[PDB]
């Protein structure tokens, strides 16, 4: 990709890679990548998190844990390291621990695995909040897809890889085809 | 689509053990708690315990700890409840039930139930006796006749009238157990003019003893 | 309030896996702290190398322009050409070796613009390069 | 330390199209984690309401749940035939999970007096050595009824076995059988055999009898 303008003047280019730095990821320094138009991944060192955007909610506020404060996230994940990782991610999405609706998660004591749920439905008291959380996603994942249908339900689900709730989606066939993008990490740094 | 099929009725003797089964269909067997429930007439519903086939963890009710043992087989998607040192107090109906995804502690799908009977009584066929009005009786517009099925074990018996051709004005009472033997009766009412010109015959069947008896009700004297 | 550089990039910082040196005449312009994605990348490399070697720090604003990152994100969301801080193009006087400051090679819907789409850009860059060469020669040999 | 569920009413009568309420009381505050199950006469069991008032898919709208704390209630407006069943409540807060005893629904109808019929022992049974006297109390309403046996004018309760039927599905009545079993010798040592039916329908009992010597 180099051509000549003048007899000596020449068009030249250079391509940079941040992968040697994105590989040294950690909870405070997450590497963010997009797989499907429905699967996203955050690698924070030893803790990997699958993020999904669907219309399928498995949690209810009448049965599951409501997270009003970051500390409540300790009830959602097997380790507190992951708890603060998800705290910083929630901040990065634009969630307001003081004003926005509380998110839902599954008590870590249960058998089904970790699952944090955001109601991003385009309807009723979930509409406004919803858009924000999608904007955050658009900032944190280049090329984010908006599968949420107007007037219908939509949810963002976070599952820590390793728990039963990750199913087989955290396998090697997935994370090996999820190129890290440093622009996402820069947006995470700025928004948190 | 979701289905829980339990094993069949069991008849065992005191001090014996027995394993009842519950085959699941239509869902991920390893993602739902499988609970067991015990029902007896007049004793409501008792929660026995629960197993999570995923990791196999079991939570028992203190009352049934030592009586019941819960296991699972993920390949066959089948839960099993084994009873030891059975007593007549253990005769009941046992259901397997499923909790919803997560752990909401409500049972959204139930099996059909399995009847367990613990008894030292031995199998015996019934004696069938006719029940006809005394020679000195009123001649009302209707007449009631019956069959007395006495001294059999175990349940059930089936009573029909005229090979089933007579079904209106008929009803059979629940069997009562006395001294290790069951007794019941079946009543049939018909227009007084109909009888005795048109004969009435009760057909009693006791499968456990492979007994089949017909008894015609004839007027007395 | 903005990070300072010392410029050669290491082989592992580049797709070509070949250390790439850029003259200090152009790299010095990064210090002025203008809107430049290339200079942001240079400052990021410089800070996080000299510092495990991660990408993160609590002073991202001193390394990059948050307004510029926001602007490129908005351009992305409008489906119009934007920069994803990857490939950059410059104009190199093969004779002398003096070049302009690399500027971003934009993408539209995941594809790099064809050179013909931003040809005014490198036309202007070459014009300014030669103008500055002449100005340097003049101001130097003037005495 | 277990949690006791209390369904004070074990049986409840109602006419089709009525509003029915079944109460459930918890020994401890269970925080709306109450669920209602329906058991049909064949033993089938189904979940209808969870978390006090959340209806399950397919449950008709006439069902509803209410309450909070220790007191709860299942309400069935416009009672349909298919609703005739037994309803259990269940707390889902703490293990061990516990159910109520249940509340059976039965159809209401106008009162009907029992039709009484007494039957002497058959010659077949007398041959074997025993003697059973049977008395049928058929097609009455309501189900509460009492039977008295009298031999030679004296009341007898030993050797009596009773069996009530469930509510009949076509006429909503009940029936009852009373069988007095004696020995052949004891049966021949007496003459008059009487069963008396006491029921809400008549202040005096219905009396049916036979004399053994009158064949
Ligand atoms: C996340 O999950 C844990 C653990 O859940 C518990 O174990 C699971 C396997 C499953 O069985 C759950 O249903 C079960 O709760 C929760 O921590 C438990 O929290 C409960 C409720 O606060 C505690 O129960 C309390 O413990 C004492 C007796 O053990 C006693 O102080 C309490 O009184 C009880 O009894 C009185 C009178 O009988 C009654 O008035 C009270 O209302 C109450 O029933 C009560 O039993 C457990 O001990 C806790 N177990 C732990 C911490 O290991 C945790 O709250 C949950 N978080 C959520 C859902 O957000
Ligand atoms: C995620 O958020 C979505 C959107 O907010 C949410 O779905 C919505 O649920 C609410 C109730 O939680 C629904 O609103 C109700 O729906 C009907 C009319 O459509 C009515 O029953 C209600 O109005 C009457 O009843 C209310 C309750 O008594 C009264 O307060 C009210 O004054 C009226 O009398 C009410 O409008 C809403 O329709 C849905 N929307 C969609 C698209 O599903 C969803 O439950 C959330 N998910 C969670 C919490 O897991
Ligand atoms: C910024 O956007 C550009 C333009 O979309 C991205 O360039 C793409 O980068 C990938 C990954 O390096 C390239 O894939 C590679 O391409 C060749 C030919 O196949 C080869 O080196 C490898 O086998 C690999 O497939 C891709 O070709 C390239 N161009 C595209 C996709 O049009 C760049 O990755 C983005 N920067 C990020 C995400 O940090
Ligand atoms: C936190 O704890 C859970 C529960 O122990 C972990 O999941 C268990 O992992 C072990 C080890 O492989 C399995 O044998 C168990 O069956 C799992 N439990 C269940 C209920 O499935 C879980 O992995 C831990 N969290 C993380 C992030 O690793
Ligand atoms: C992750 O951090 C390690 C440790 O700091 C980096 O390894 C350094 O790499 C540089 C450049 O090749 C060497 O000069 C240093 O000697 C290395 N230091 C150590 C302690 O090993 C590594 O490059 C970073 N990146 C990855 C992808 O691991
Ligand atoms: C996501 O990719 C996975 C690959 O395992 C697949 O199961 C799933 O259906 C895909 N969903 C999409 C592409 O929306
Ligand atoms: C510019 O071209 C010269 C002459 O080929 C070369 O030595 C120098 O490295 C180039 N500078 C770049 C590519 O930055």
């Amino acid at each position: 990709g180099t051509f000549k303008i003048g007899l000596h003047t020449e068009f030249q280019s250079v391509t940079l890679t941040m992968q040697r730095l994105l590989a040294n990821h950690s909870n405070e320094c997450p590497s963010l990548c997009m797989l499907n138009n429905s699967f996203y991944y955050m690698r924070g060192g030893v803790n990997t998190f699958l993020i999904r955007v669907s219309d399928i909610s498995v949690l209810m506020k009448e049965y599951d844990v409501s997270i009003y404060e970051p500390e409540d996230l300790g009830n959602c994940l097997n380790a507190s390291d992951s708890s603060w990782a998800i705290h910083w991610f929630s901040n990065a999405l634009g969630h307001d621990w003081l004003m926005d609706p509380p998110m839902l998660c599954r008590n870590k004591t249960k058998k089904e695995g970790s699952n944090i749920q955001f109601n991003i439905s385009k309807a009723d008291d979930a509409r406004v909040y919803g858009k924000k959380i999608r904007n955050g996603m658009r900032h944190l994942f280049r090329g984010f897809h908006d599968p949420c249908e107007e007037g219908k339900v939509c949810y963002l689900t976070i599952n820590q890889c390793g728990d039963p709730s990750s199913f087989e989606y955290c396998g090697v066939n997935h994370l090996s085809k999820c190129q890290f993008d440093h622009v996402n990490t820069l947006h995470f740094l700025v928004r948190s | 689509q979701v289905q829980l099929q339990q094993s069949g009725a069991e008849l065992v003797k005191p001090g014996a053990s027995v394993k009842i089964s519950c085959k699941a269909s239509g869902y991920a067997f390893g993602s739902h708690w499988m609970n067991w429930v015990k029902q007896r007439p007049g004793k409501g519903l008792e929660w026995i315990g629960q197993i999570y086939p995923g990791d196999g963890d079991t939570n028992y009710n203190g009352k049934f700890k030592g009586k019941a043992t819960l296991t699972a087989d993920k390949s066959s998607s089948t839960a099993y409840m084994q009873f030891s040192s059975l007593t007549s107090e253990d005769s009941a109906v046992y259901f397997c039930a499923r909790d919803d995804y997560g752990t909401r502690y409500y049972f959204d799908y139930w099996g059909q139930g399995t009847t367990l009977t613990v008894s030292s009584a031995t199998t015996k066929g019934p004696s069938v006796y006719p029940l006809a009005p005394s020679a000195a009786a009123q001649t009302n517009s209707m007449v009631t006749l019956g069959c007395l099925v006495k001294g059999y074990f175990p349940e059930p018996v089936t009573v029909t009238w005229n090979s089933g051709s007579l079904s209106s004005g008929v009803h059979t009472f629940p069997a009562v157990l006395q001294s290790d033997l069951y007794t019941l009766s079946s009543s049939v009412t018909v227009p007084s003019s109909t009888w005795p010109s048109q004969t009435v015959t009760c057909n009693v069947a006791h499968p456990a003893s492979s007994t089949k008896v017909d008894k015609k009700i004839v007027p007395r004297d | 309030f903005s990070w300072s550089l010392t410029y050669c990039l290491e082989e592992w910082m580049l797709i070509a896996a070949k250390m790439k040196c850029f003259g200090n005449t152009a790299v010095a312009k990064c210090n002025q702290d203008h809107d430049s994605e290339f200079c942001d990348m240079l400052r990021l490399f410089d800070y996080n190398k000299n510092a495990e070697i991660n990408l993160c720090s609590q002073t991202v604003n001193a390394l990059i322009s948050d307004n510029l990152l926001m602007k490129n994100k908005i351009k992305e969301l409008m489906s119009i050409p934007y920069c994803n801080y990857t490939k950059f193009w410059y104009v190199n006087h093969t004779l002398t070796g003096q070049h302009t400051l690399p500027r971003c090679w934009l993408i539209r819907n995941g594809s790099y613009l064809n050179t013909s789409e931003f040809r005014n850009d490198w036309i202007l860059e070459s014009d300014h390069l030669i103008s500055e060469m002449l100005s340097k020669e003049y101001a130097e040999r003037q005495g | 330390g277990d949690i006791q569920m209390t369904q004070t009413t074990s049986s409840l009568s109602a006419s089709l199209g009525d509003r029915v309420s079944i109460s459930c009381r918890a020994s401890q505050d269970i925080n709306n984690y109450l669920n209602w199950y329906q058991q049909k006469p064949d033993g089938t069991v189904k979940l209808l309401i969870h978390y006090t008032s959340r209806l399950r898919s397919g449950v008709p709208s006439r069902f509803s749940g209410s309450g909070f704390g220790t007191d709860y209630s299942l309400t069935i407006t416009n009672l349909e035939q298919e609703d005739i069943a037994t309803y259990f409540c269940q707390q889902g807060k703490t293990l061990p999970l516990t159910f109520g005893a249940g509340t059976k629904l039965e159809i209401k109808r106008t009162d009907a007096a029992p039709t009484v019929s007494i039957f002497p022992p058959s010659s077949e049974q007398l041959t074997s050595g025993g003697a059973s006297v049977v008395c049928f109390l058929n097609n009455f309403y309501p189900k509460d009824i009492n039977v008295k046996w009298k031999i030679d004018g004296s009341e007898r309760q030993n050797g009596v076995l009773n069996s009530w039927t469930d509510q009949d599905s076509k006429d909503s009545t009940y029936s009852m059988s009373s069988t007095l079993t004696l020995t052949k010798d004891e049966y021949e040592r007496h003459n008059s055999y009487t069963c008396e039916a006491t029921h809400k329908t008549s202040t005096s009992p219905i009396v049916k009898s036979f004399n053994r010597n009158e064949c």
